[PDB]
């Protein structure tokens, strides 16, 4: 034995909210093809390859006092 | 007559040849900052 009351699903049933005078114009939903947030994205994408290469270039560069050392030295001992 | 003859080649052959060693340090380590120019460069370009 289950009781309750009911009321009865109709299609008719609709509801009715109310909206302000303020609601549909609101900044966001009207928007340019182009907004700061895709730059943002590529921007900061572009922050962090750049962040990776100059540290690759600091260690593709970093044999300078290799590179000069063991062209200076050894003519050094020739002569001496 | 052989012996200075001789004698002399032993500084020619250090002294001529020392003298281009120089000239392939210049032709080789100028080919190393050029790299380095490129990879700051493009790092320029990545930001």
């Amino acid at each position: 034995w289950e009781h309750r009351r009911f009321i009865v699903a109709d299609s008719r049933n609709f509801i009715t909210p109310e909206f302000p005078r303020d609601f549909w114009m609101s900044p966001v939903f009207n928007l340019p093809r182009e907004t700061a947030a895709e730059q943002v994205v590529v921007l900061q994408a572009q922050r962090t390859a750049a962040a990776a290469a100059l540290e690759n270039a600091a260690m593709q560069a970093a044999e300078l006092p290799v590179d000069i050392e063991r062209r200076l030295r050894p003519i050094e001992r020739n002569v001496h | 007559q052989r012996t200075g003859r001789s004698a002399l080649a032993v500084l020619i052959r250090a002294c001529y040849r020392l003298q281009q060693q120089l000239q392939r340090t210049r032709r080789a380590l100028l080919h190393h900052s050029d790299a380095v120019l490129t990879s700051l460069h493009h790092v320029r370009m990545l930001l």
